């Protein structure tokens, strides 16, 4: 997960904190890098039915 | 709540197509039926003498139903203290049925 | 109608139903909240379209 405050070139954006909240999912986003196992996944930035 | 409609090409790729949405509230006004019963004015079914699955006055289970006749004054449902049907009386008449686990 | 509106012990409730809002009882014993205390009772009342 990447928050590009650096895009401003002059990080006034350091006064803003933008991050993922605990979700509605049976897993934490940040822990998906542990040895978690799936049949299939797929990720989206837009609304998906059932997701 | 809903039921997603999914598509695949020989179970390699998977994608969502759409969904069926349903609302509801609990109660006893509407009953689902296994098939489009016709002709019949009032729907029921009773099979005797070998294993069946039954739904009888909301008791649900399996076993064998047999007819009998005893002077069972009182209501129409007879159960064990474990909540299982022992028998029932057929409402409109005095015939009684015995329910056993095959 | 008895004193305090009780229905006499021994009465047969020929057409008196228990009211419900959903399911019904078939056989058993329980405490209910039911419109069973009488303030009046009017036999063969003579109700007509002119009443
Ligand atoms: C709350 O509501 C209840 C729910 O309905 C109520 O319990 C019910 O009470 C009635 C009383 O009105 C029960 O009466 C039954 O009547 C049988 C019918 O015959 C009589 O009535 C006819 C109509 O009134 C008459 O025509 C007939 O009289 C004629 O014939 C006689 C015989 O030829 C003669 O002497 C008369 O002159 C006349 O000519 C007659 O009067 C009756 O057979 C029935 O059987 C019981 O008694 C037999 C004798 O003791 C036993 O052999 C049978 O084996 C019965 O006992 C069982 O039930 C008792 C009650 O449940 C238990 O104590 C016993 O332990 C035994 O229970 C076992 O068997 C059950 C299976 O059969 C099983 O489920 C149990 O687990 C256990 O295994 C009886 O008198 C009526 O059946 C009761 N109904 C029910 C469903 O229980 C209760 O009273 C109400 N509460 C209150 C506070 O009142
Ligand atoms: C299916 O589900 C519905 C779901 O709501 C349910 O209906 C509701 O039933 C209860 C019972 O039928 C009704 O609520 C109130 O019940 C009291 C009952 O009397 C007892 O309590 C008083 C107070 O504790 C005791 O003094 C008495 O001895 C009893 O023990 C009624 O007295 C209430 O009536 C009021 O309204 C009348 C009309 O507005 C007035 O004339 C009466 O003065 C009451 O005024 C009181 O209540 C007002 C409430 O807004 C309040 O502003 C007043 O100051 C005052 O205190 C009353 O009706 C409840 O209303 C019912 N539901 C609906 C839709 O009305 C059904 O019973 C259920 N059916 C079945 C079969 O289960
Ligand atoms: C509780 O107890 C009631 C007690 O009456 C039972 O309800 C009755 O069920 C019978 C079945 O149990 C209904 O009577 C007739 O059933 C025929 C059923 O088909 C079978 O039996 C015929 C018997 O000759 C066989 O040829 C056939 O293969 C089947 O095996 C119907 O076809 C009858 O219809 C005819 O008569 C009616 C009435 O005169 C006409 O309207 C029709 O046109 C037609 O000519 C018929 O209905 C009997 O009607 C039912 N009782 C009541 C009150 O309606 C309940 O079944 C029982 N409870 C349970 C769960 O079984
Ligand atoms: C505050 O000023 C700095 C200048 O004082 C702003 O950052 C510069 O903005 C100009 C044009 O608006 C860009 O050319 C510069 O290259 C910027 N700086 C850097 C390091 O890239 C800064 O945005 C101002 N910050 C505010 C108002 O939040
Ligand atoms: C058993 O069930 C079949 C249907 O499952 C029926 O043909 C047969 O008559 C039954 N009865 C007995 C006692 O064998
Ligand atoms: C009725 O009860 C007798 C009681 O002795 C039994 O022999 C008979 O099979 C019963 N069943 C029916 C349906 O008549």
């Amino acid at each position: 997960y990447i928050y590009n405050r650096v895009k401003s070139g002059s990080p006034g954006d350091s006064s803003w904190h933008i991050y993922l909240k605990s979700g509605t999912c049976p897993f934490s986003f940040s822990k998906l890098n542990n040895f978690q196992k799936f049949k299939t996944i797929c990720f989206s930035t837009v609304e998906v039915p059932g997701s | 709540c809903n039921f997603p409609l999914e598509a695949t090409w020989h179970y390699t790729s998977y994608t969502i197509v759409g969904a069926l949405y349903v609302t509801w509230s609990e109660g006893n006004s509407i009953t689902g039926v296994p098939y489009p019963v016709s002709g019949i004015r009032e729907f029921s079914n009773l099979v005797l003498n070998n294993c069946t699955k039954y739904n009888i006055y909301d008791y649900v289970g399996t076993g064998i139903i047999r007819s009998s006749n005893q002077s069972l004054a009182g209501g129409i449902t007879y159960v064990s203290n474990s909540g299982n049907l022992l028998g029932f009386k057929n409402v409109s008449t005095g015939n009684i049925f015995i329910v056993t686990p095959c | 109608v008895q004193q305090d509106g009780r229905i006499p012990n021994g009465f047969p409730f020929n057409n008196w139903f228990l009211l419900t809002n959903g399911s019904t009882l078939v056989d058993g014993v329980s405490r209910l909240y039911q419109p069973l205390r009488l303030t009046c009772l009017w036999p063969v009342p003579g109700l007509k379209s002119s009443t």
